[PDB]
């Protein structure tokens, strides 16, 4: 058409992106339409009922951009310079940028501070300290185990990875689904679900209710949640994770990014909208008001909200984790994974078997 | 089925009332769910041994096991709970999903007195897993000298 249809997951502040795209839409006259359909990142290359533009994480954009799914952007140098060169690294795909970086996301603790007010460092320490909560009605943790993102810093402590860089490129070949570290990782939290530690169908909504009524004294999620934790009249803190083997976990840093449909007909639109609307401190900050974006790629405002302690936590647990891959075999290892921690943590296939398959599948 | 449910959630929250009314509409002492767990599974873990008494006194299996082999006595040794193993011991070595027993838990946690009890009804000493770790070993390698000793 003329217009702008946007996709942005439902996690995020939509209400706060669909107000830049009003203030864009009355200067320009071109209507706006923010959308956030469930499982949004697979019907994209389903349907691109497409979408002008699409928001997520880096990580899936590589796939896009290799169908041919994605424009190429055409940001020139100056505009480079207001976003951090890392955020232009992480949307980068053969050479070429295929999306906008928006805002760097990472995974932390949050614990409830009237529960416990100092948290545990360790992963170890949760199943005694579950004993202890639930003599007063309470919880020690509870996260979203339907989603391998919430797992896998625990899998990659030990020494999990997905795909290993080698000389500037990532081996597809050398995955790191079946070694002894992620089998550690996976083990742990089977553990304490065939325990009763944790529920194995615990998901986002459950785990966020839970917290946010003051039923469990830990969760893990990203800034996105923070808003509805300060709604709920909670005392928190977000700080590191707990470590396994005495070592760190690893959350994979997501870059939130917007990636241009190649079928649009409207892929200067997008440009304006994008590049001198959204990737303003104006922009962000409306939608970081609506719901936090972490630490944004723009330079001005981010170096405007660095002094935020929860920003602070979530660049530290990145700074312990690694960036996400981009490369298309990405959409296979999350598939993957996926369905093995599903399996494992229902009882419905051992550890090991279902880090095999994953492993075997992810290398096909 | 669905008061089933209803009594996996009484069970597993410590609501003796609200177990003793399910029974009285008639509900499955023995209701499973998805991964085998029923009642006494979630009330011997939970602590809750008035409830654990009323399931056994209705007929409740004690060496019912989940997807995972993990019986109710194991969860009761598994958290600590004496007098609730006790009482599963009182109405009757099942290894876990990596080879462990009732007595590699108590061990593994220092539950001197639960280690006493299962010692004393016929636990294997020699019981290995995976990695062959005996409840020894454990007592061991989790600074347990005493249990260890004992053993
Ligand atoms: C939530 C939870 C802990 C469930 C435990 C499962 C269970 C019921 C019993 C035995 C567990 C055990 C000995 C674990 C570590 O052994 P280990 O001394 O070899 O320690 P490591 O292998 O982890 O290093
Ligand atoms: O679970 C796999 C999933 O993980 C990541 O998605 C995250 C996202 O990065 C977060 O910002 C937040 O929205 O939750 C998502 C997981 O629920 C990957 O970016 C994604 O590719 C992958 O499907």
């Amino acid at each position: 058409e003329g217009k702008l249809v946007i996709w942005i997951n439902g996690d995020k502040g939509y209400n706060g992106l669909a107000e830049v795209g009003k203030k864009f839409e009355k200067d320009t006259g071109i209507k706006v339409t923010v959308e956030h359909p469930d499982k949004l990142e697979e019907k994209f290359p389903q349907v691109a009922d497409g979408p002008d533009i699409i928001f997520w994480a880096h990580d899936r954009f590589g796939g896009y951009a290799q169908s041919g799914l994605l424009a190429e952007i055409t940001p020139d140098k100056a505009f480079q310079d207001k976003l951090y060169p890392f955020t232009w690294d992480a949307v980068r795909y053969n050479g070429k940028l295929i999306a906008y970086p928006i805002a760097v996301e990472a995974l932390s603790l949050i614990y409830n501070k009237d529960l416990l007010p100092n948290p545990p460092k360790t992963w170890e320490e949760i199943f005694a300290l579950d004993k202890e909560l639930k003599a007063k009605g309470k919880s020690a943790l509870m996260f979203n185990l339907q989603e391998p993102y919430f797992t896998w810093p625990l899998i990659a402590a030990d020494g999990g990875y997905a795909f290993k860089y080698e000389n500037g490129k990532y081996d597809i070949k050398d995955v790191g689904v079946d070694n002894a570290g992620a089998k550690a990782g996976l083990t742990a939290l089977v553990y304490l679900i065939a325990a009763k530690a944790m529920n194995a169908d615990t998901d986002y909504s459950i785990a966020e209710a839970a917290f946010n009524k003051g039923e469990t004294a830990m969760t893990i999620n990203g800034p996105w949640a923070w808003s509805n934790i300060d709604t709920s009249k909670v005392n928190y803190g977000v700080t590191v994770l707990p470590t396994f083997k005495g070592q760190p976990s690893k959350p994979f840093v997501g870059v939130l990014s917007a990636g241009i449909n190649a079928a649009s007909p409207n892929k200067e639109l997008a440009k304006e909208f994008l590049e001198n609307y959204l990737l303003t401190d104006e922009g962000l900050e409306a939608v970081n008001k609506d719901k936090p974006l972490g630490a944004v790629a723009l330079k001005s405002y981010e170096e405007e909200l660095a002094k935020d302690p929860r920003i602070a936590a979530t660049m530290e647990n990145a700074q312990k984790g690694e960036i996400m891959p981009n490369i298309p075999q990405m959409s296979a290892f999350w598939y993957a994974v996926r369905t093995a921690v599903i399996n494992a943590a229902s009882g419905r296939q051992t550890v090991d078997e279902a880090l095999k398959d994953a492993q075997t599948r992810i290398t096909k | 089925s669905d008061l089933g449910r209803k009594l996996l959630e009484a069970a597993r929250a410590g609501q003796d009332d609200e177990v003793r009314i399910l029974m009285a509409n008639g509900a499955d002492v023995n209701a499973a769910d998805n991964t085998g767990t029923t009642p006494l599974h979630l009330a011997a873990y939970s602590g809750h041994l008035e409830i654990v008494e009323v399931l056994l006194k209705h007929g409740a299996d004690v060496d019912a096991s989940d997807v995972f082999g993990f019986t109710p006595l194991g969860l009761a040794a598994l958290w600590g709970h004496l007098e609730i193993v006790e009482v599963l011991l009182k109405h009757g070595n099942a290894m876990g999903s990596d080879g462990w027993t009732p007595l590699h838990a108590a061990a593994k946690f220092g539950y001197l007195e639960i280690v006493e009890v299962l010692l004393k009804h016929g636990a294997d000493v020699n019981a290995q897993d995976k990695r062959g770790k005996t409840p020894f070993d454990l007592a061991i390698d989790n600074g347990n000298e005493d249990i260890a000793e004992v053993l």
